[PDB]
């Protein structure tokens, strides 16, 4: 009974770990999207620099 | 039949105990 209880506890722990990894994946996706946004902003800033009338 | 019964039932219960121990420890592996 003790051994069976230990395995029924390890299944809880593994399920919690799976849900946590899912959460972190979905947060990292959003973070990468924000980074893509900032990169597009940098590129548009460079394009603005290309024009010297607005650069002055 | 004092001694006969006592130290024959001793190994009788030896066999019984090992029997039930294995029959309890196998479905463990099954669900595991």
């Amino acid at each position: 009974e003790k051994k069976e209880k230990q395995i029924e506890q390890q299944k809880k722990i593994q399920m919690s770990n799976l849900m946590n990894q899912a959460r972190l994946k979905v947060l990292r996706a959003r973070d990468d999207l924000i980074t893509d946004l900032l990169n597009e902003a940098k590129q548009r800033l460079s394009k603005v620099v290309k024009d010297t009338t607005r650069y002055q | 039949r004092k001694n006969r019964r006592l130290k024959q039932a001793k190994e009788e219960a030896q066999a019984e105990i090992e029997q039930y121990r294995l029959q309890r420890e196998k479905e463990f592996k099954a669900k595991e």
